[PDB]
């Protein structure tokens, strides 16, 4: 059983880092 | 949500910013009417001196 990867799936960190980088569009505007 | 608030604030600032600009843009225009009018009165004062120096007419 590879249940350890179940925890490793929590990051997945860049999924929100890219979102924050895009949200920097408010500062750009 | 943070984004939201920040964006709103920026827009709000711009609102206030424009609300400020127009305000002073008005005040100078009004001031432009005042100063010219003031100048008119200045002229009158000058002329009021002239008639005040014409002894026979004064």
């Amino acid at each position: 059983q590879d249940k350890l990867k179940q925890a490793k799936t929590d990051a997945a960190k860049e999924i929100d880092s890219y979102k924050i980088q895009k949200d920097k569009e408010l500062k750009e505007f | 949500g943070n984004f939201k608030s920040k964006l709103k604030k920026a827009m709000l600032s711009q609102q206030i910013t424009k609300s400020t600009i127009a305000n002073k843009m008005r005040l100078k225009v009004l001031s432009a009417r005042e100063q010219s009018l003031d100048g008119i009165f200045e002229e009158t004062k000058e002329k009021l001196s002239g008639i005040a120096n014409n002894r026979d007419e004064y």
